DNA sequence: TCGAGAATCCCGGTGCCGAGGCCGCTCAATTGGTCGTAGACAGCTCTAGCACCGCTTAAACGCACGTACGCGCTGTCCCCCGCGTTTTAACCGCCAAGGGGATTACTCCCTAGTCTCCAGGCACGTGTCAGATATATACATCCGA
DNA sequence: TCGGATGTATATATCTGACACGTGCCTGGAGACTAGGGAGTAATCCCCTTGGCGGTTAAAACGCGGGGGACAGCGCGTACGTGCGTTTAAGCGGTGCTAGAGCTGTCTACGACCAATTGAGCGGCCTCGGCACCGGGATTCTCGA
C-alpha cells in the first residue's frame, strides 16, 4: 500500500488527529462524528496550549528560571483577561496568588 | 530595643506569602481531619497520599479565595480588620450559604 | 474645522478634536524615546570618525551589512505559507503611513555639493563609507549615495532635530488618494460629475485605467532604457512607480475606486461628484483598514502578539496619540526580508509569460514600461498570487539583489537596502536594540552568551558582536530581523512588539474607524466585512481563477485556487439611501 | 503495567515549536493535560448538545466552531476559529 | 477526637495573608474551621460516594477530583 | 402540525395521585415539564460521567442511584433512594 | 400472545417507563442502558414531581385557591430547605419573591 | 395635609410588589432596546414575542437578584441606602468582574 | 440613545420587589449599564445559536438554551 | 534630613534528584474498499412576526419641600499585634506487615436488534366553572394632638 | 392616647376564556425471539498504605506591653422620598402583508464498518545539569532623632 501519513501531518498541527478523532467517537458525544470535525477541534487544543505555554515562557524568563513551574503557569494564566475568564473556576495545585494588595491597607 | 509598629510586618509576611507557593496548612493535621471527616461516611477508609494532598490544595484555594472576598467586604465597611459577619455575608452573597 | 463632518479631510486636519495637528500632513514625527544623535542636538553616529557609541566604536552600515545580512542567493527558502502578496501588500502599507522627505539635489547645487555624484561629508550629504574587501567595490573612494532627511523645525542647535512626516499617519487609503490639497485636485478629474479619479489619457491595457502619467524635471523612469519613453506613474505617492508590482497594486485600487463611484452613480444619479468621490474614498479607506487589520495583521504578529498588543475592539478613544513614532519608519521595513530576488509574470493557465517571466530585480527598478507595454498588470498580479515568499532566516536575511544590484539602471552605482536602511535609522538617531528591548520589556542581554540565548543562535550573535561590540551598539533594524521568529508569524519579538503598539495606536485613535459609531452606518458593516482581496481583484482584473481567503498565505497553484463566481460580490444595496 | 493516554508528548513537541530552550516539569505537564483534557471535554460536551439540539445525529466542523466562539470569551474565540478553519482548509487542499 | 483544632490559629492567620489580610481579628478562627469543616465534609462526601459505586475501599486522588469538577471548583494537577 | 412528545399527562397524574381536588394551570405544566426535563437531564448525564469514568459502558441501575445520591442534597436523596429501589424489586417479583 | 400491559404498570409507578427508557438510550448518554435503569429513573421522577406537587397544592389551599399557578410553584420550591438547595440555580417564570424584609429596615 | 413620613409607603410599596409577580419592567422599551442589542450582532433579525418575553423574565429575575445583594451589602456597611459601590462590590464578590 | 428606555420607575419598583428602603440618585446609571451587559451576553448567546441552526429568527427557545449555558437555566419557556 | 538596625536582595561554590533522551515493541492509527442513510437541496404552505393606526389612560416626567440620613469630626479603651520564651509535635529517614488496587481467564446472562401489532398518547373540538374584574364595607395601619 | 385619613383584605355579583374531558387517529412500546460480548467472578501479583520507631528543630502556645482603630456620640449639609400638576407613549384592538419555519420528497456522498499493515508513542532504563540549599556581602525600608 502506500506510505503511512498521520493525519497530523496532512493537517499541518502537531495535537494527534487520531486520538482527538477516536476520543470523539469512543466518547458517546454523537452517534456519527464527522470527518472535519476532530481536526478542527485539534486545532483548537493546539492553538490554546500554544497560548498558554507561550505566556508561560514569558513568565519564566522574567522570573529568571528556565523550567516552567505551577508558579509561572498560574501567573502567565491569571494575568491575561481572557484566559483568566475561560478558567474562571479552575484551580492550579501549587499556583499561588497573584501579588496584589487593597490600596487602603498599604500606609 | 527595635519594636515595629503595628500593621508593619503585616505587610512583610503579605508580601512574602503572595510570592511563595508552599502549603500554610501543616500536613499532618489536615490528614487527621480529613481521616475523621470520612470516618463519618464508611468505617475502614484508607487514603491515597495524593488524594490527601489534593483535598489540602482544593481547601487552601478556597479558603483563599474566601478571604480575599471577606478582606474586599471589610474595606467596603469602612474597616480594616475582618469580622465573622464578613465572613458571613461574603458566603452569604457568593451563593452557599443562601 | 466645523464639528459636523463625516468625510476625512484630504489632509488629515482636525482628526483629532482635542488637538487638530495630530496625524495631519507636513508635521514633525512623534518620538516614543529620546533621541541618541551624535552630539545632542543635531548629528548622527559615525559622522566624525574617532567618537565611540558607549565606548565602543561604531561600525560602518556597509560593513556589518557585508558579513551579517549577505548570503549567497542560490540557498534561498521559499516560504511554504508566505505568498508574494503578503510582502507587495506590507510594502504598500508602508508607503502610506510614512514618507520621510529629502532635499533635492538640483536645490543642493550650491551647498548641498550633489551628494547623487560627490560624497564630500557635508550636510545634507551622509555618504556611507566603505570597507575593504567589498565584494562590489574593490575602491575605497567610491560611496553609495545618500541624503540626510529633511529637518522639522529648522533653527538654533537648541532642540533635538525631528522628521518630517509628507503623509497622513491615518490609515485611510492614502497611498492613491494623496495627502495634500495641490495634490488632490489634480488626482481627480473635474471634465464632469462622475466623480472618477483622474486615468491616462495615453495608454490602456484591455480598456482598462492606469495612473494618470507625470511630468518631473529629472524623471528616473525614462532612465530605464530610452527606447521607451513612458514616464512615471503619478498617485497618492511619489514612488508609487518605484517598482511594477507596486504600481500594479495602486491600478487595483485605482479601479476599484473608479468602479465604486460608477456603481454609486447607477445606484444614486442624484449624487453630485463631490459627494459620490467621497464616499468611494470612504469606503477605500474602510476596505484598506479592514484588509490590513484582518489578512495582513495575523500574518504578521503571530496568534499571541496580535492577541496582545490589539485587544478586540472597545470604542474611539481621543487621549492615543495616533502619529507616526518614530521607529515605525525603520521597523517596518522588515519587508525588505521577504522579498524575492526575481519577479514573475504568469498566464491565465498560470504558467511562464514569453520572453521574460522571471525576471531579474536589478532591471526591474523605476521600470513603468513593464506594466503599459508587456501586458499591463494582469501577469504581475499573477505572479504576486502564486509565487511564495522568501523565509526570513537568520543566516538568510536578505537576497544579494536589493543589497548589491538596486537602483542600478538609474543611478550612477547600485544601491544597499539593508546598509541603507541601517543608515537612516542611524540618521534618526533612534537608541540601541538594546534600549528598544527594555521599552518593550523584553529582557536585555549585556554579553555574548546572553545574546546568543536571546537571539538563540550563537554564531550569529558572534557574527554581531564582531562588529557592534555591545548589545546597546546595535541598530533597531537589525536586531529586529535577526530575532527569532514567533509561531505563525514573520517577526521577531522586538519587532512584533513595535508593530502592535503602533497600529494600536493608529486604530483606537482613528476617529474615522471602519467599526468606529456613527462613521460607518450600523447596518453597513455587515455588508462591508464580507470583502475580501481575490474577490476584488476578480471584479477590477481580467484574470479568473484567484486564492481563497487569506490570500497572503496560499501560494500554489492549482491546489488552493478557486473560481472568480465562487468568491461573494461586495453588495452595496445599503448605499441606496 | 497498562497503556495510559497522555498528552505529554504533543505539548512538549508545543513548547519546543514556541521556545526551542525551555524545558517544563512533571507537576506542569500533569496541570497541561489536565487542562487540555477539560478544554477538550468542553468543547465536545458542547458540540454534543448542539448536535442533538437541533435534532441532529452527527457532528460537523460548523458544531465545533460555534462550540468554540461560545465557550472561548473574547479576542481568542476568534483566534481560535480562525486557526480551525485553517486547519480544514489544509484537509481540504490535501 | 476534636482534631478540627488541627488547623492552628498561625495556620489560618498565615492563610489569611496570603489572603491579603492587615488585621485580623479574635474570633474568625471558629468561623473559619466551621467553614473549613463544612467543604471538606461536602467535598469528602462526594468523593467517597464515588468510590462507593466504584466498590473500592480506597479513595484515589482521581475521585476527589471529580468531586471537586461535579462541585464547580475543577482541580488542575492530578489527573 | 407534529408530535410533540411532554410529560403533560404524568403530572397531572402524580397530581390527582396527591390531590384529589386541585388542578393545574398550562403555565404550571411547562414550568412541571422544564423541572422533570432538567432533573432527567441532570442524572442521566451525571450517570453517563460516572460510568465513564469506571470505564463501563452500560449503564445500570447502580450508575443511577449513585447519580442520584450524589446530585439531590440531604434528606430528600434518601427517600428517592428507597422509591428507586422499590421500583426496581417490583420488576424483580414480576 | 398476550395482554399487552406498560411496563409502567408492573412497576407500580404513574410515570412512562418506556418513554425514559427511549430517551436514555437515544440521548447519546451511554452505549447500552440496563433494563432496571430507566425504572428507577421513573421512580425518582415521580417522587420528585410528587413532592414539589404537594407542596404547591398545600401553598394553593393556603391561598384559597383551587388551581396552582406559578407562583404557588415557586413559594413550594423556595419555602423548603431541601427543594431550595437543588434548585438553586433555577428561575420559575413569573415566581416573584418569597415576602422579607431586613430587621433593620422594620421601622422603629 | 396629610403627608406620610419618608419611608413608610416606600415599605408599602415593597410588601405590594413582593406580593404581587407581574412584570416591573415595560415591554415595548425593553423589546426595544433587546433588538437594539441585537441588531448589533446581526441585522434584520427577527424575535419571537416569547423571546422578548423569556428574556425579560430572566433580566428581572437576575436585576431583582443583584439589588437583594447590593441592599445586603448596604446594610453590611452600616447604611440604609444602596449606593453604586455596594452594586460593584456584589458584582465583583457574585464574580462577574 | 434607547438604553434610557428603563424608566427610572422601573428600576425603583425592581429594587423595591428586591427589598431595598432607600435609593441612591447615582444607582440608575449602574443598573443600566450591568442590565445592558447582561442582555449582551444573553443575546450574544441567543443569536450565536441562531446562527448555527441557519435560522433568522430568534426563539425563546434559544434564549432558554443560551440561559440554561450561562447557568442561569429558566423554566416555563421550553426545557 | 539623618544615622542604626533588621529584613531582603544579589552573587559564588555544591551536588543531587528530576527532566530529557534513548531503546524495544505493541496496540492503535492508516490505507483500501463497501454500503446504508443522514443531511443537502428543491418546492410548497400558512403560522406568525412585522409595520401603521386611532383612543384611552396608567405611568413617566418635572417640581416644591423638609426631614431622615450620609458623612465628617472626636473621644475611649481594649483588642489585637510584636516580640521573647518555653513546650509540642511536624517532619524527616528507615522498616516491616499486608489489604487491597490492579491484571487475567471463563463464561453466561443480559442487552442490542429485528418482526409484528395493538394500545397509549397526542391534537382536534368543546362547554362550563375557577378566576379576574367592578364595588361597597370594615378593619389595618400611620401622623400630629 | 384618640379621632381622622389613606390602604387594603373581604364579601358579593358578573362575565369569561382556560382547561379537563371525549374522541379519532397514529406511531412506538411491548411481546417474542436470536446472538454476541460486558462484565461477574475466581484467581493471582505485588504496590503502596498504615503503623511504628527515634532524633532535630521548626513551629505553636503563652504572656507582657502598647498603640491604633472599632465603635459610640454629636452635629451638619443635603438629597431624595412624598405628593401634586403636566405630559406621554404603553397597551389594546383591529388590519394588512409577506418572511420564513416547518414540512415533504429525491438524491448523493460521507461516515460507520471490516481486514491487513506498520509505526507512534509509552514504559523502562539511563545520564547529566538547574536549581534548592548554603553561605557571605550589598541594598533597602523602618524607625527614633
Ligand atoms: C527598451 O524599452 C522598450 C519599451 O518598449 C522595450 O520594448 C525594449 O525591449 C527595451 N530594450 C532593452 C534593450 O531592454
Ligand atoms: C484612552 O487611552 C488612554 C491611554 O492611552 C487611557 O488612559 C484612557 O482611559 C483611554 N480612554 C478611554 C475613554 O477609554
Amino acid at each position: 500500500r502506500a506510505k503511512a501519513k498521520t493525519r497530523s501531518s496532512r493537517a499541518g498541527l502537531q495535537f494527534p488527529v487520531g486520538r482527538v478523532h477516536r476520543l470523539l467517537r469512543k466518547g458517546n458525544y454523537a452517534e456519527r462524528v464527522g470527518a472535519g470535525a476532530p481536526v478542527y477541534l485539534a486545532a483548537v487544543l493546539e492553538y490554546l496550549t500554544a497560548e498558554i505555554l507561550e505566556l508561560a515562557g514569558n513568565a519564566a524568563r522574567d522570573n529568571k528560571k528556565t523550567r516552567i513551574i505551577p508558579r509561572h503557569l498560574q501567573l502567565a494564566v491569571r494575568n491575561d483577561e481572557e484566559l483568566n475568564k475561560l478558567l474562571g473556576r479552575v484551580t492550579i495545585a501549587q499556583g499561588g496568588v497573584l501579588p496584589n494588595i487593597q490600596s487602603v491597607l498599604l500606609p | 530595643p527595635h519594636r515595629y509598629r503595628p500593621g508593619t510586618v503585616a505587610l512583610r509576611e503579605i508580601r512574602r506569602y503572595q510570592k511563595s507557593t508552599e502549603l500554610l496548612i501543616r500536613k499532618l493535621p489536615f490528614q487527621r481531619l480529613v481521616r475523621e471527616i470520612a470516618q463519618d461516611f464508611k468505617t475502614d477508609l484508607r487514603f491515597q497520599s495524593s488524594a490527601v494532598m489534593a483535598l489540602q490544595e482544593a481547601s487552601e484555594a478556597y479558603l483563599v479565595a474566601l478571604f480575599e472576598d471577606t478582606n474586599l467586604c471589610a474595606i467596603h465597611a469602612k474597616r480594616v480588620t475582618i469580622m465573622p459577619k464578613d465572613i458571613q455575608l461574603a458566603r452569604r452573597i457568593r451563593g452557599e450559604r443562601a | 474645522c466645523p464639528e459636523q463632518d463625516k468625510y476625512r479631510t484630504i489632509t488629515g486636519m482636525c482628526n483629532n478634536r482635542r488637538s487638530p495637528t495630530l496625524g495631519a500632513s507636513n508635521r514633525a514625527f512623534v518620538r516614543w524615546l529620546p533621541a541618541e544623535y551624535e552630539d545632542g542636538f543635531s548629528l548622527p553616529y559615525g559622522w566624525t570618525p574617532g567618537v565611540k557609541r558607549n565606548g565602543f566604536p561604531v561600525a560602518l552600515a556597509r560593513a556589518v551589512s557585508n558579513e551579517i545580512v549577505r548570503f549567497p542567493t542560490d540557498q534561498l527558502t521559499p516560504d511554504q505559507e508566505r505568498s508574494l502578496m503578503f510582502m507587495q501588500w506590507g510594502q504598500l502599507l508602508d508607503h502610506d503611513l510614512d514618507f520621510t522627505p529629502e532635499p533635492a539635489a538640483r536645490a543642493s547645487f550650491v551647498t548641498g555639493v550633489n551628494c547623487e555624484t560627490s560624497c564630500v561629508q557635508q550636510p545634507p550629504c551622509f555618504p556611507l563609507k566603505i570597507p575593504p574587501n567589498d565584494p562590489r567595490i574593490k575602491n575605497q573612494a567610491d560611496c553609495i549615495p545618500f541624503f540626510r532627511s529633511c529637518p522639522a523645525c529648522p533653527g538654533s542647535n537648541i532642540t533635538i532635530r525631528n522628521q518630517i512626516n509628507a503623509l497622513t499617519s491615518f490609515v485611510d487609503a492614502s497611498m492613491v488618494y494623496g495627502s495634500e490639497e495641490p495634490l488632490a485636485r489634480n488626482l481627480r478629474n473635474m471634465s464632469n460629475q462622475l466623480g472618477l479619479l483622474a486615468v491616462n489619457q495615453r495608454f490602456q491595457d484591455n480598456g482598462r485605467a492606469l495612473l494618470p502619467f507625470d511630468n518631473l524635471h529629472d524623471d528616473p523612469c525614462l532612465l530605464t532604457n530610452r527606447s521607451a519613453r513612458i514616464p512615471c506613474f503619478l498617485a497618492g505617492d511619489t514612488r508609487s512607480s518605484e517598482m511594477p508590482e507596486l504600481t500594479s497594486m495602486h491600478t487595483l485600487l485605482l479601479r476599484e475606486h473608479n468602479r465604486l463611484a460608477t456603481e454609486l452613480k447607477s445606484l444614486n444619479p442624484r449624487w453630485d461628484g463631490e459627494r459620490l468621490y467621497q464616499e468611494a474614498r470612504k469606503i477605500v479607506g474602510a476596505m484598506v483598514q479592514i484588509i490590513t487589520y484582518r489578512d495582513y495583521l495575523p500574518l504578521v504578529l503571530g496568534p499571541t502578539a496580535m492577541r496582545k498588543y490589539l485587544p478586540t475592539y472597545r470604542s474611539y478613544n481621543d487621549s492615543v496619540d495616533p502619529r507616526i513614532a518614530n521607529v515605525f519608519t525603520n521597523a517596518f521595513r522588515y519587508g525588505h526580508t521577504l522579498i524575492q530576488p526575481f519577479m514573475f509574470r504568469l498566464d491565465n493557465r498560470y504558467q511562464p509569460m514569453e520572453p521574460n517571466p522571471r525576471v531579474p530585480l536589478s532591471r526591474v527598478f523605476f521600470a513603468s514600461w513593464r506594466v503599459v507595454l508587456e501586458g499591463g498588470i494582469d501577469p504581475i498580479l499573477r505572479g504576486l498570487m502564486a509565487t511564495p515568499a522568501k523565509l526570513n532566516r537568520q543566516n538568510q536575511i536578505a537576497v544579494d539583489e536589493i543589497r548589491e544590484r538596486l537602483f542600478e539602471q538609474v543611478m550612477r552605482i547600485g544601491l544597499d537596502l539593508p546598509a541603507l536602511n541601517m543608515q537612516r535609522s542611524r540618521d534618526h538617531g533612534l537608541p540601541g536594540y538594546n534600549a528598544w528591548r527594555r521599552f518593550c520589556g523584553l529582557p536585555q542581554p549585556e554579553t555574548v552568551g546572553q545574546l546568543g540565548t536571546v537571539l538563540r543562535n550563537l554564531k550569529l550573535a558572534r557574527k554581531l558582536m564582531e562588529q557592534y561590540g555591545t548589545p546597546n551598539n546595535i541598530d533597531i533594524w537589525m536586531g529586529g530581523v535577526s530575532e527569532p521568529l514567533k509561531r505563525k508569524g514573520r517577526v521577531g519579538p522586538l519587532l512584533a512588539c513595535i508593530i502592535g503598539t503602533q497600529f494600536r495606536k493608529l486604530r483606537d485613535g482613528d476617529r474615522f474607524w471602519w467599526e468606529n459609531e456613527g462613521v460607518f452606518s450600523m447596518q453597513q458593516r455587515q455588508a462591508l466585512a464580507q470583502i475580501s482581496l481575490p474577490r476584488i481583484i476578480c471584479d477590477n482584473t481580467g484574470i479568473t481563477t484567484v486564492s481563497k481567503n487569506n490570500i497572503f498565505m496560499s501560494n500554489s497553484y492549482p491546489r488552493d485556487f478557486v473560481n472568480c463566481s465562487t468568491l461573494p460580490a461586495l453588495n452595496l444595496a445599503s448605499w441606496r439611501e | 503495567k497498562t497503556r495510559k493516554e497522555s498528552y505529554a508528548i504533543y505539548v512538549y513537541k508545543v513548547l519546543k515549536q514556541v521556545h526551542p530552550d525551555t524545558g517544563i516539569s512533571s507537576k506542569a505537564m500533569s496541570i497541561m493535560n489536565s487542562f487540555v483534557n477539560d478544554v477538550f471535554e468542553r468543547i465536545a460536551g458542547e458540540a454534543s448538545r448542539l448536535a442533538h439540539y437541533n435534532k441532529r445525529s452527527t457532528i460537523t466542523s460548523r458544531e465545533i466552531q460555534t462550540a468554540v466562539r461560545l465557550l472561548l470569551p473574547g479576542e481568542l474565540a476568534k483566534h481560535a476559529v480562525s486557526e480551525g478553519t485553517k486547519a480544514v482548509t489544509k484537509y481540504t487542499s490535501a | 477526637r476534636d482534631n478540627i483544632q488541627g488547623i492552628t490559629k498561625p495556620a489560618i492567620r498565615r492563610l489569611a495573608r496570603r489572603g491579603g489580610v492587615k488585621r485580623i481579628s479574635g474570633l474568625i478562627y471558629e468561623e473559619t474551621r466551621g467553614v473549613l469543616k463544612v467543604f471538606l465534609e461536602n467535598v469528602i462526601r462526594d468523593a467517597v460516594t464515588y468510590t462507593e459505586h466504584a466498590k473500592r475501599k480506597t479513595v484515589t486522588a482521581m475521585d476527589v477530583v471529580y468531586a471537586l469538577k461535579r462541585q464547580g471548583r475543577t482541580l488542575y494537577g492530578f489527573g
